[PDB]
């Protein structure tokens, strides 16, 4: 019945007004990329930033069992794009946010799905 | 010069070919720093130009490609020397890291320990070390060849790099083995390569280029840091992030490089010749499997 919410504690830190955490490895790239959410190598476009996904995941870098109920991990191995506007805290933005699972874009940062 | 715009400098030949005695390393540029991009840390733009690097020479890279990262971990506790690694090999690589230390990490599997712990069942075609411990950098002692994770480094080598297979090691003025200098003579070539964005360091990779498990050239390991050491001392290299910039041609390209399995008496001057090109490795293909030696006690009453 109990288990620690890392992502409440998170996001309710950063509400209260706490430094975002740092060192997340961004990446060197052509920032001419796809600018999917989360791919194979970097695919950042000119809007973006490319990290390395481990460093970005909130369960990952504080050393916590992550939600999925195999213990699987969405960013690890791979690589996040992150809007320049949000590459100040991208725990953050990659927590807060949601990839559509249709075109692979961010939901509101890239997918345009629901406008034809 | 237009050194500038290469990822970094390798050493030349004719330093290769000298012998000087040991001195101290004295760089004229030391302390000055590169201005590295917006926000991106010193060691992924070492790494990026490493691996710049790296696609000059004729590496090996097969399908199922095996490669194995020590010294991976920072102090920050993340990985992004592997981070550039996985970046940089191809999709589906497999990537081993580890360090003393714990760390997160992008790599496939992680190995947290002494390097000396490590073990794994199969053979690789690529190792990266930048192992290091700062305690060397000592200027008021001796500079004598160091052991350590070296004498490590230097079985691992010899008994787990297929034949074909390459490495990268980072060395400096006083983090240096002598054995590993005369290893790189088991190779079909070598160099020592100073990256541009910190070319004010005595910092290189010791680099192999397609392993032949059997000297090619007799080198002395004592000598050769001694003729590295001159080089730097008389070649000052420019502090340059330029090759940073262009990042289009990055990818290691998947080059299907052949994998064979055989016997040391299959290996003829035909096989040799097909090593020392980057077109041949020789090892098994079978499943990658890794451990770590685990010390127990109890210290209890
Ligand atoms: C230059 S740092 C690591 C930098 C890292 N490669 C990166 O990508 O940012 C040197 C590393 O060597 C590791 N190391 C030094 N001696 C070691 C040993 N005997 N066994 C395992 N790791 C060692 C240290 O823990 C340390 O993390
Ligand atoms: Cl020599
Ligand atoms: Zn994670
Ligand atoms: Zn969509």
């Amino acid at each position: 019945a109990f288990a620690v919410d890392a992502a409440k504690a998170y996001k309710d830190y950063l509400a209260s007004g706490g430094q975002p955490i740092t060192n997340c490895v961004k990446m060197l790239c052509t920032h001419t990329g796809t600018g999917q959410a989360i791919t194979v190598t970097p695919e950042a476009n000119m809007d973006q930033e490319s990290f390395g996904g481990a460093s970005c995941c909130l369960y990952c870098r504080c050393h916590i069992d992550h939600p999925n109920p195999k213990g699987f991990c969405d960013l690890k191995g791979k690589y996040v794009q992150i809007p320049t506007t949000c590459a100040n805290d991208p725990v953050g933005f990659t927590l807060k946010n949601t990839v559509c699972t249709v075109c692979g874009m961010w939901k509101g940062y890239g997918c345009s799905c629901d406008q034809l | 010069s237009s050194q500038a715009w290469q990822p970094g400098v390798a050493m030349p030949n004719l330093y290769k070919m000298q012998r000087m005695l040991l001195e101290k390393c004295d760089l004229q540029n030391y302390g000055d720093s590169a201005t590295l991009p917006k926000g991106i840390m010193m060691n992924v733009a070492k790494y990026t130009q490493l691996c710049q690097y790296l696609n000059t020479l004729t590496l090996a890279v097969p399908y199922n490609m095996r490669v194995i990262h020590f010294g991976a971990g920072s102090d920050k506790g993340v990985a992004p020397g592997t981070a550039v690694l996985r970046q940089w090999l191809p999709t589906g690589t497999l990537l081993v890291d580890s360090d003393l230390n714990d760390f997160v990490s992008d790599a496939d599997s992680t190995l947290i320990g002494d390097c000396a712990t490590v073990h794994t069942a199969n053979k690789w075609d690529l190792i990266i070390s930048d192992m290091y411990d700062p305690k060397t950098k000592n200027v008021t002692k001796e500079n004598d060849s160091k052991e350590g994770f070296f004498t490590y480094i230097c079985g691992f080598i010899q008994q787990k790099l297929a034949l074909g297979g390459s490495v990268a090691i980072k060395i400096t003025e006083h983090s240096w083995n002598a054995d590993l200098y005369k290893l790189m003579g088991h190779f079909a070539w070598w160099t020592a390569f100073v990256t541009n964005v910190n070319a004010s360091s005595s910092e290189a990779f010791l680099i192999g280029c397609n392993y032949l498990g059997k000297p090619r050239e007799q080198i002395d390991g004592y000598v050769m840091h001694a003729n590295y050491i001159f080089w730097r001392n008389t070649n000052p290299i420019q502090l340059s992030s330029y090759s940073l910039f262009d990042m289009s041609k990055f990818p290691l390209k998947l080059r299907g490089t052949a994998v064979m399995s055989l016997k040391e008496g299959q290996i003829n001057d035909m096989i040799l010749s097909l090593l020392s090109k980057g077109r041949l490795i020789i090892r098994e293909n079978n499943r990658v499997v890794i451990s770590s030696d685990v010390l127990v006690n109890n210290e209890n009453l």
